[PDB]
């Protein structure tokens, strides 16, 4: 048992632990036993749920897209027709997860993905199709499919998972960053140029996912909604950071919208009100 | 009280690692050192 | 074939299950781990760092002044500030402690409250910082305040007082969200003697208030934070 | 106590009659009717009351409702008569 | 992949299966267990505590009087009370023993029956409490009653008699619900001599009857209790 | 083998074990061997089914709600439309379970939940949809979703389980009470106030469950009935209590309705009748 | 998750699989086993008990007389009875051996055939009981009968003869249902000398024939019995 | 006669604990003590 | 040649027990005893 | 390199037996014996 508080009686100390200098930038560990007479209590607590592995470590929906299974004859832009959809993987699009991750500067983790496909048939349909989804992980910078039945889907190298709509797929992706950790913040440019983009960098490329319904068309249209869930595991985090206070406006940037509302709540009363 | 067999060859496939035992906040709370004891290399 | 019986919950996606899963990149070798300073193992490590409290949150907008507690010269037996101790709310909502606290439902342990005096060196002041444990109202006079946990602070060469708010509760854990039963009490500061400014100086001097957690701090049940919201997915 | 309805009935030769067995016990374990006649338990909810369609009654019979309820008489006889 | 063969019952939800299941709150640390007195491990521990029997359940409403067995002065060779021993029914249905018993289908073991005299100290009475094992009717006269298990109770400084109803059965378990085959017999109390009240006192004096289980008590097959019912879900 | 009864012959005892004083409040363990001549029998019985773990330890339906999958376009109150439903978890709404638990003052247990979803299509439908339910456990006091497709459902922290309608989900929740045990009875208030609620307390907050059908709408309406089954395990119980005799009227209160029927059965005959 | 591959037959209900299954009454303690005499471990134990053969099954109804083999006085070189040895058919169908045999498809081993004489003590008779192994017709005269397995039985103080029908077959198992290939042969009884009744006695005396299995008996392949049938479910 | 492997890291995930061996009703049935033997602390 | 692990805590959950080795029909076939050797208790 | 547990009590339930090691065709290819060395019993 780890002691939380030690028994401590009256103190006529000349080594005043309660007078310090915050000018130094140190949080001296002053305990209750230093300013009040205390009893001896035990922790009964390990702090398992505050470990970064747990704090940043449950599955969160990080992308949602709808794709369709329909007659593809006579369509030029299959992407526009929502026959397939791709998505550059990023954990920045959902703000809860982004703020949690942005509590740190550098983060290293392996990715466990869960893809949930759910079918809907809004228009008249005689039955529910037994559709199969192909979720193709394309490595960073690899060509995405350009049409629904492109040969890119038959890639001999791109990892692909085939699963029924209504069911899930699960697969882990190791940490794929070039550097020893992802740069959740980058104060630099890709090169010394006057006009080049700031912050957003290729260091944090985690890949991309393409989705299509493998089935040929039925007589009716089926709408499939794909939810990608990411779970970070084997998490390592460095350099704690000031938490995000203002809304986000874009991925990879710290920008916040103009004319934002005040973060700090105003007091109902003066500074003396409880 | 608990058992795990590794079913896959990759370290990325294993479940979460658990808790980092040796947690010490002095890195962040007590980063002050006297520079007159020559701690610098 | 080994005879098996599939149980209820088979085929469910529970977002917190944490099992092994096949790798999509077999044989991939990730970049080696280099030493980066400031590794964080546990969030209980970082909540122990003092951050400023916007104690003077009486302004229409967010300003640096929200962090400055005004002190006036020649005030006697008067109150400097007073706040409730719902650490996941009010003046604490935006501090590092409050932010990390809003990610959990339960909290226990002691808080470290600090004040830094920023007035001229030739000034003098004795303040009394009082913690009123729950069950009693926020103290309305210094006499009431000094019956509870308090520290008489003499401002001098040491410009910082550190008062601990001892864990003072029957129930072992309090809710991070404001609740009557799990109320944590009150914090107030009063003039013990007065503030005396030297000649040739006038106006308000300021205190900076800091909050942090003692090493006996606990946070249990993870929840979403209500600090940030979104109605639309973000893009690049 | 166990009860039978009707207490008594006169019915034509070869006809069907509905006999009800009931108990005062709310939850009896044994509850039925003893008779050599072909019978059919009517689908009815509950534990303490049963209804039987006793078919093709040919002679004077005395169907006895029975139960394991210990209150009062655990058996009750009804008297069927045939007219022809 | 390990070759497996899913058996019948795969995917069934059996409400009594009790298997391992994934936790929705991984790494959660529950509040430590403090010492609270009166921990209950087994329900066979609490059924051994005597509770009052509403033996005088002859009233239209539920009253305290239902628990008072009237005793009359100058009654000779007369009966005080008589009851059947269906412990999950009748006068026993509401007692602690009966309540815990109605949650199970089978019961075995001995019962502890107690009587407490509440009359004036200067009164006197000898009563005979008889247990008639099953197979014979409830005794209609004291002579019949005293042929079975009985205790002649002399009321004096010890105001309480404790008679055990010994497990007296061929079959090893009886049904908690009334059944002819598993009938438990009868309990009756009779005046051995009489009740004599001192001068200046008149009216009815009362006995309190208590029921409890002996340490050899058994309860087997769980079932729902018919004591409480609902037709609609409750809210706050 | 544990002895139930010992052989005992005639007794001319002066230490009368059958005369006692119930005025003392003790149930002296008088055995059959004390008042009658007995034979020696054995128990052949451990009392495994009377242990509190078993007595309070099978799955019981503790909540039932119906939700719908239908076209959500042009609806203001999704909750009223039964597109989703939430429920503050409590084991008090079913009286059998409540009475069993209320046999004790303090109870500590972990919760195993089983959610059964069953679909019905009363109106004309061409087929049965392959619907997916999201059961979201929200921690005590956390915000419940306000609309069917609110971002609260995509919470990076709230535990959620996705399962097909017609199938089940199962997940355990540890003991989540603030105090060392749940207060099945609380003779107090949240604070010293003249008007504050009595009995009902936040100490016994076990969380809340929100339910929706993840699928977008089909051409027809599907009615989904969600049954939540709770099973208490690792049960600890303190302070046995008088069993509940009267009907309940509300959760968290001991109130009973006015003009209730008598509990104690009236005797068919006088006090002497068998 | 342990990678598995479900095999064909997954989800099938095979009525003979005999696997573990979850209990609906967890923690239930069944009544202890008391000593009851006459415990049966194996059906091969009970088929070894002699039961009567309705050898004289020449009546329109079932009578006690079906079990009485008539013997007539002053018959010479004549046949008493003759039967085929399809033990699961004919005269054997209703005997205990035949009944247990009809629950199986194959049988092997020797049969124990017994005759008990019931005539007056002052009578005399020598009978020859012959077993004709398969391949030859049922013997039509005593000479033919006595070329096979036979026992000359002298009726006297020992009123019972026990002849074994030795397992006499090429194939190791015979079908319990009548089949030409697995025919078991014939059993006949003949007068060796004659039956002589004492004076003052007249009419038929009777033999009782019993059948049972030797300890070397075998029964293999379970099947339904065609002795009892139903077209409608029974009720109480 | 019986086997259990813990498949999950949490104690809340384990199946039911079983029977509390040391059951003793004297807490409730025999709570009487003489206060003249100074049993009180 | 064969393996069984008990997956459930109850004896009623186990598969069938198998064969009763010690089978002896003399209980039924040879129940005769001389009563003049005082075998009766 | 390979593992089998018997999950069923019957020998008929086991998978195929594999290869008969001791294979010798002389039964069929060399069935000739001199009958003057009295090999007959």
């Amino acid at each position: 048992q780890t002691v939380a508080s030690i028994s401590s009686g009256p103190k006529h100390t000349q080594k005043v632990p309660i007078l310090t200098a915050n000018e130094t930038g140190a949080t001296m560990p002053v305990l209750p036993s230093d300013s009040i007479e205390t009893r001896t209590t035990y922790m009964h607590f390990n702090g398992s749920e505050t470990d970064v592995e747990c704090f940043l470590g449950r599955a969160a929906c990080v992308h949602v897209t709808e794709i369709q299974n329909k007659d593809a004859t006579g369509i030029d832009n299959h992407r526009e027709a929502k026959l397939f959809n791709d998505w550059k993987i990023n954990l920045s699009s959902l703000v809860q997860l982004r703020k949690k991750l942005e509590l740190f500067t550098y983060v290293r983790f392996d990715s466990e993905y869960t893809i949930l496909a759910t079918a809907s048939q809004p228009d008249s349909a005689n039955y529910s199709s037994n559709l199969v989804v192909q979720a193709m992980y394309v490595p960073p910078g690899a060509p995405n499919p350009k049409e629904w039945d492109d040969y890119t889907w038959q890639s001999a190298s791109n990892p692909s998972v085939f699963f029924k709509v209504g069911d899930t797929s699960r697969f882990s992706v190791p940490y794929v960053g070039l550097a020893s950790a992802y740069n959740c913040f980058y104060d630099g440019y890709s090169h010394d140029d006057a006009e080049t983009q700031y912050g957003i960098t290729v260091l944090n490329h985690m890949g991309s996912m393409a989705f299509r319904i493998v089935n040929e068309h039925d007589e009716h249209k089926t709408l499939v909604k794909i939810r990608v869930y990411h779970r970070a595991k084997h998490v390592e985090a460095w350099i704690p950071r000031a938490p995000r206070a203002l809304p986000y406006t874009s991925i990879g940037r710290t920008n916040y919208p103009k004319n934002t509302e005040p973060v700090i709540k105003k007091r109902k009363g003066d500074i003396k009100s409880y | 009280t608990f058992t795990v067999i590794n079913y896959y060859k990759d370290a990325a496939s294993t479940s979460s690692a658990g808790q980092s035992l040796s947690m010490d906040p002095s890195k962040f709370t007590e980063p002050v050192k006297d520079l007159m004891l020559k701690g610098a290399p | 074939g080994l005879p098996t019986t599939t149980l209820p919950g088979s085929g469910q996606f529970l977002t917190t299950d944490d099992r092994q899963s096949p790798s999509a990149l077999p044989n991939y070798e990730p970049t080696p781990r280099i030493h980066i300073p400031g590794k964080v193992h546990n969030l209980l490590e970082i909540i122990q760092v003092d951050t400023l409290i916007p104690m003077n949150n009486t302004h229409t907008k967010d300003e640096v002044n929200s962090y400055l507690i005004p002190l006036n010269a020649n005030r006697q037996n008067e109150q400097v500030f007073g706040t409730n101790l719902f650490i996941g709310d009010g003046v604490f909502k935006t501090t590092l402690l409050g932010e990390i606290v809003q990610y959990y439902t339960h909290w226990s342990g002691s808080l470290r409250f600090s004040l830094m005096y920023t007035g001229p060196a030739l000034s003098s002041a004795k303040l009394i910082l009082a913690y009123t444990p729950p069950g009693a109202r926020g103290p309305q006079d210094r006499r009431e305040a000094m019956l509870g946990t308090h520290v008489v602070w003499d401002i001098g060469l040491q410009s910082t007082i550190v008062m601990t708010i001892p864990w003072t509760s029957g129930v072992q854990f309090r809710y991070t969200d404001p609740d009557t039963y799990t109320s944590a009490g009150f914090l107030s500061c009063w003039y013990q003697t007065s503030l005396i400014l030297p000649p040739e100086t006038t106006g308000q001097v300021y205190l900076l208030s800091f909050i942090s957690a003692c090493p006996d701090f606990k946070l249990r049940l993870m929840k979403d934070t209500q600090t940030i919201s979104q109605t639309v997915a973000l893009t690049e | 106590q166990t009860s039978v309805s009707p207490s008594k009935v006169i019915l034509p030769r070869g006809g069907s009659v509905l006999v009800t067995c009931s108990t005062s016990c709310d939850q009896p374990k044994l509850l039925g009717i003893e008779t050599p006649l072909p019978k059919k338990e009517l689908l009815l909810p509950g534990n303490n009351r049963k209804v039987y369609e006793l078919s093709n009654v040919q002679e004077d019979s005395q169907p006895m409702c029975y139960s394991n309820c210990p209150d009062g008489q655990s058996t009750a006889k009804t008297f069927l008569t045939v007219y022809w």
